[PDB]
RNA sequence: ACGUACGACCAUACCCAGUGGAAAGCACGGCAUCCCGUCCGCUCUGCCCUAGUUAAGCCACUGAGGGCCCGGUUAGUAGUUGGGUCGGUGACGACCAGCGAAUCCCGGGUGUUGUACGU
RNA sequence: GUCCUAAGGGGGGCUCAUGGAGAACAGAAAUCUCCAGUAGAACAAAAGGGUAAAAGUCCCCUUGAUUUUGAUUUUCAGUGU
């Protein structure tokens, strides 16, 4: 059972500008991925209430934050039509980011964790193009 | 319009209920959709008249926020 | 009133349409026993927050003169008072006194049994919280009397005392306690007092089964002296007032639903 | 177990106060056993206490909030005495009678307010109190004085007191007036 | 003249035992426990937090007419059994402390025969309600950056509902009026003692040495706080009721009371202080 | 138990004071004498009553001092001893264990005269203690100080004749 | 039984002094980077629990002088209401009742206790 | 005849009158320190038990000088938002 949720947990400041796209993690509660108009995703410790990771290196505003079904990636999609991915755990990027779209990248979605092959993940990604 | 608050004239002319430039009337913002801190949708503001209506056949207000 | 505290403690003193709860002065004579000060001290754990306490003798005989309580009535804005003597004649005695406008409007004598009181202290239980009002039983035929008797101003007196403060709520945690007054039409009727905690389980309905365990007090009394109030002070005390929020109904004028 | 208990005559309540009574009468056995007149007691408490949260739990509005699970209660109904006369109007002063008489209104909360604007300075200024209009001038740099005014004032008093004068003798007169009603409102 | 004579001590007023042994604050208490907005006969939970050269002492607290209750308690000591060894009265250990007493309350619970009314009375649209406690900080100073406000913060990430504001928290700001979740973060994991191990380790070695003997004797370098306190949170989430057993001497209880009976002096009676006061008498005849 | 290291002696303050007796700029001198004779700000007094005789009205500022603790407090008694030759009078020893004197000049204490400043005299007092003076001081659970850990004006005197190798007559 | 944290009665617990205190705990203590606050890190606040110490706090016991608290006695007595009921025209003198003291004196005592966690 | 970012409210820290013993001028009476101090000070009232980690006294914040709504209470309304 879920019990309703009635009353402020925690306020969390450190995004310059508004908040964008917001998703938990799929492991647990304790981690919480936020994308916003500053150019940044973060990383949040919700057991604290506390910031733990700050991603940068989009230059537009990340529009969506989603996280892999398995938990070990993030993927980011800007503005800046590009998508990025991240190491969750450390806050580092994965490899570089991934070029190609012309226009505004606007969602993301992973392939399902069961369809994986090849030794690799997949990441569709839809754009204003 | 809810009601009129004060005509700056004269307070004969707020009891009358005259819409000239610079009254204060209290407006319905239902439309705007208001939500206090305590939850509490907000339906009745104050709003100043910003025009001549007498001249323009219409009343013109800006919210007082 | 120059002082704005001041001012604020006049307008708390001052009559109202709906009144304060009502305040307890615990005070004893100049001799008062052992086993007296004790049921003095277990009412006065029943009713702290609304109660002030008396350390020092007072030589007060209430029903030959009651000037005293009156001042103190009026200087502490205490309209219930717990009185505490002893004597050879009357062992252990708790006079309950009631007031209107700093005047007595009623005095009940309650004779305590030594030999069958026990404390509140003397029952290993989980007690009540400090403020929370009790249930309340009164049990036996001793309370309708047709006319008005000693038994009858006991049962006001005790509801007067375990009242607590109204409230239109109340939550389904704050019934855990009840007070058990029984007494019986007939030498002397004996008042009996007790203090349950209320512990209830499952009984494959909706309703809960009920059971009782003893919290304290235990207390024997003798209805004893009695001072009847004035007609018209009893009547000027029994008229009700209405609240603004009561409504005078008009004829063919009604409110809808919206 | 049961949770209804069965008397020959029924219990009656009052929910505002949590009230039971038991019409019935209690057969305290004639006996020296504390114990078995205190388990006959704790019997009788046990129906009263049973009856009670059956009545509260089945005769009144049940709420869930947030603060709780909430009874609804009656207004008490059992009537007590109160512990001061219930409050009356007070006599009329002189000032009430002769408005009444004169059908003059009372000033709308709007029209008594100490605010008034003054277009000299363009300012919004108190009429009385600190800083009030009633004692404008009396810091000011520089003050007319008429020379009749100044000849006919007494020695070692100032043109700079004589509004904080007006006003102790506007205060004094409205102090006699209160006195004078307080008094008369004793009387009756 | 003699101030303190027959008349001083007969007319002379004691206060409460309390407040003459200077421990509790009547006035405070007053209204920490007959005080309500509500008048919904509800019972009414404090959080009382106290500190002591060594130890932080948490307990959950209602009021009873006999005396206080304890429906739970957590002390700092406890944390060995979770893994923190050193520090046990800083912030870090306080905001464990209450993490713990706020998990101990929840297992207690069940919210992580006999049945209550309220499940006796539920409604159908009736969601669960939080526990409420409210602050009890005693004599200390509520000023910004004390650690009765760590002792609430981790009761509250704990899952009691305490009503608060932020502006006590470490990191908030007057001016901006603005809390500083980094400097929040800093000193919930403890790196205000890992930068004074750093700052002491670089500039005053003896010091770093004499204050951190602990430390640097179980090898708890400055840079592994942040972990071992983080491991601490998550061993308390999982197992809030795990046994610590200290260093101390172990016996029962009726070995310590043969203990402080060997120990324990006893009153005189009444034949021995007449002997007494008869050989006292017979010295001043002689 | 007269050896056990909790009671040993130690300054516990040393207050300066200078009452000037008017307000204005001769306060204003001697706040600024003690503030570079200490290393602090100092603290005006106000006057309790109006005196007609000394010249001296209500809530009027006529006095200033300063309370140092610790090493400073030690060697600014040392440089008042100095400017005294290390003698004192058994009277300027008080019952509770403290002592005091006074100076007519600061110039000989080491300071470099200033024309513009002037002269001031001031007085020393040294309050002593003993470890654990905090069970009086602190908030919570405040006590009194036993009757054998309160120091006395012979321990006192011994004290300071140990001390500083004065002479006391 | 001892210790600590919250307490309940609020001196049988207060005022003054002396002696002792296993264990653990309290405490005195040590250090001012960070949070915080002072004329002064005295207090308050933060960091260590290592090292010294039971000297003080705290606890127990003892001792005077006070004070305070129980119980008896005073005593059902003073005092006060009743022609109340007998005389006295009446006031009043007894008697009958109802209420109802205190001083003096004697004896005893100088803290009991709830919940939680420990020694 | 003068002076004031008014009074009030909330929070926090502190403890007063007085006495003893001490400190250059300073001497009954100027300021500082310690100890003792049931309030014997202050502030309100007219206690026969007002208030001491405060109701006293100093800091911080508000100072916006009489808010909004009401089908309800009482009175009024030839100008009945």
């Amino acid at each position: 059972k879920v019990h309703a949720v009635s009353r402020l947990a925690h306020r969390i400041p450190g995004h310059g500008q508004p908040i964008l796209s917001c998703q938990f993690s799929p492991v647990s509660s304790s981690r919480l991925a936020t994308g916003s108009g500053d150019n940044t995703a973060r990383i949040w410790d919700t057991d604290s209430g506390t910031p733990k990771f700050t991603l940068k290196g989009h230059t537009g505003w990340v529009l969506g934050v989603s996280w892999s079904p398995d938990g070990k990636y993030l993927a980011t999609c800007s503005m800046d039509t590009t998508v990025r991915v991240w190491d969750p755990e450390s806050g580092k990027q994965v490899n570089q980011e991934f070029r190609g779209h012309a226009k505004w990248v606007l969602a993301l979605a992973w392939q399902p964790y069961h369809l994986w092959r090849d030794g690799t993940a997949r990441l569709a990604s839809a754009s204003k193009d | 319009i809810l009601s009129v608050k004060k005509n700056p004239s004269n307070p004969l002319y707020t009891q009358l209920g005259v819409l000239t430039k610079g009254t204060i009337i209290e407006v319905n913002v239902s439309d705007l959709g208001i939500v206090t801190a305590s939850g509490k949708i907000a339906w009745g503001r104050y709003a100043q008249i910003t025009n001549n209506p007498e001249n323009d056949g219409c009343v013109n207000a800006v919210l007082l926020v | 009133p120059r002082n704005a505290r001041s001012k604020r403690a006049l307008e708390k003193r001052a009559p109202k349409i709906v009144e304060n709860p009502k305040t307890c002065l615990f005070l004893r004579g100049t001799t008062c026993s052992q086993i007296t000060q004790d049921a003095m001290n277990d009412l006065y754990a029943m009713r702290q927050v609304h109660a002030k306490r008396f350390h020092k003798k007072n030589a007060i005989h209430p029903f030959e003169d009651a000037t005293s309580l009156c001042f103190f009535s009026e200087k502490n804005d205490c309209s219930l008072m717990v009185f505490g003597s002893s004597n050879k004649k009357r062992p252990h005695t708790l006079t309950f006194v009631r007031m209107f406008d700093y005047k007595v409007l009623d005095m009940l004598e309650f004779y305590l049994d030594p030999d069958t009181y026990r404390s509140i202290s003397q029952f290993k239980t989980s007690k009540i919280p400090i403020g929370m009002r009790p249930m309340m039983v009164f049990a036996g035929t001793a309370f309708e009397s047709p006319v008005p008797n000693a038994f009858t101003m006991a049962k006001s007196m005790l509801i007067d005392f375990f009242r607590g403060e109204p409230s239109d709520k109340i939550d389904v945690e704050g019934l855990r306690f009840v007070v058990v007054v029984t007494a019986d039409e007939p030498q002397k009727p004996i008042l009996r007092l007790r203090v349950y905690g209320i512990r209830t389980k499952r009984s494959g309905t909706r309703l809960p089964r009920v059971e009782v365990e003893e919290h304290g007090p235990r207390m024997d009394f003798r209805l004893g002296r009695m001072r009847e109030p004035d007609p018209a002070m009893l009547k000027e005390a029994m008229k009700k007032a209405k609240t603004p929020q009561e409504e005078r109904t008009k004829k063919n004028i009604s409110m809808d639903l919206l | 177990l049961p949770v209804t208990v069965e008397k020959p005559t029924p219990y009656t309540f009052d929910l505002g106060l949590l009230l039971a009574n038991d019409p019935n009468p209690v057969n305290v056995p004639k006996t020296t056993d504390t114990q078995v007149l205190e388990q006959h007691l704790a019997s009788v408490a046990r129906d009263g206490a049973q009856v009670l949260i059956n009545q509260l739990l089945t005769t009144t509005t049940i709420t869930a909030t947030k603060d709780g699970v909430l009874l609804t209660l009656p207004p008490p109904t059992t009537p007590l005495p109160r512990e001061k006369p219930v409050p009356q109007p007070k006599p009329e002063t002189k000032w009430q009678a002769f408005a009444r008489r004169r059908g003059i209104k009372p000033k709308t909360r709007e029209q008594r307010r100490n605010l008034q604007y003054n277009p000299t300075t363009g300012q919004w200024e108190r009429k009385w109190g600190y800083k009030g209009a009633n004692k404008r001038g009396e810091t000011d740099p520089i003050i007319e004085v008429s020379a009749a005014k100044e000849a006919m004032r007494p020695e070692g008093t100032s043109v700079r007191g004589d509004k904080r004068r007006e006003i102790r003798a506007r205060v004094k007169k409205n102090q006699k007036q209160m006195l004078r009603n307080q008094r008369i409102a004793a009387e009756k | 003249k003699l101030v303190k004579n027959s008349a001083y001590y007969s007319r002379f007023q004691t206060k409460f035992k309390r407040r003459r042994q200077g421990k509790t604050d009547y006035y405070a208490r007053k209204r920490l426990i007959t005080q309500a907005k509500n008048k919904y006969n509800a019972p009414k939970y404090r959080l009382v937090v106290r500190f002591t050269n060594r130890d932080i002492i948490t307990q959950m607290v209602t009021s009873e007419i006999n005396g206080d209750k304890i429906f739970a308690a957590a002390y700092s000591h406890e944390l060995r059994a979770y893994g923190i060894n050193h520090g046990l009265t800083n912030w870090a250990a306080a905001y464990a402390t209450g993490l713990l007493l706020a998990r101990r309350v929840l297992a207690k619970l069940g919210l992580d025969g006999e049945y209550t009314l309220t499940e006796a009375a539920e409604t159908e649209d009736g969601e669960r309600r939080p526990f409420k406690a409210i602050l009890d900080v005693g004599l200390a100073r509520t000023s910004t950056g004390a650690r009765v406000f760590g002792v609430m913060k981790g009761a509250s990430d704990g899952g009691i509902f305490i009503p608060h504001s932020e502006n006590r928290f470490p990191g908030y700001d007057i001016e901006t009026e603005e809390l500083d979740t980094e400097v929040l973060k800093k000193y919930i994991y403890g790196g205000h003692v890992a930068e004074y191990m750093e700052t002491l380790a670089d500039d005053d070695e003896e010091r770093y040495k004499s204050q951190f003997v602990k430390y640097i004797e179980d090898d708890v370098e400055a840079d592994s706080l942040e972990e071992l306190y983080a491991e601490a949170h998550k061993q308390i989430r999982a197992d809030p009721f795990r046994k610590y057993v200290s260093d101390a001497p172990k016996k029962s209880k009726e070995e310590w009371k043969a203990e402080s009976l060997k120990y324990k002096k006893a009153k005189l009676s009444r034949e021995e202080r007449k002997a007494r006061v008869e050989a006292k008498i017979k010295q001043l005849l002689a | 138990k007269a050896q056990n290291p909790m009671r040993e002696l130690r300054i516990q303050k040393l207050v300066l004071n200078i009452s000037v007796g008017e307000s204005g700029d001769r306060l204003t001198r001697a706040a600024k004498v003690l503030e570079q004779l200490s290393g602090q700000t100092p603290v005006y007094s106000k006057a309790r009553y109006t005196v007609r005789q000394f010249g001296i009205r209500r809530n009027e500022k006529i006095a200033v001092h300063v309370t140092v603790r610790g090493p400073k407090a030690e060697e600014i008694l040392e440089r008042g001893l100095k400017v005294k030759e290390y003698e004192l009078r058994r009277r300027n020893f008080s019952e509770t264990g403290n002592f005091g004197f006074g100076i007519s000049e600061h110039i000989d204490l080491g300071i470099k005269y200033d024309p513009s400043i002037g002269i001031y005299g001031m007085d020393f007092y040294c309050c002593m203690t003993r470890p654990g003076e905090r069970v009086a001081k602190r908030r919570r659970c405040k006590s009194r100080i036993g009757a054998s850990h309160r120091i006395t004006r012979e321990e006192t005197i011994r004290w300071f004749k140990q001390r500083f190798d004065g002479i006391v007559r």
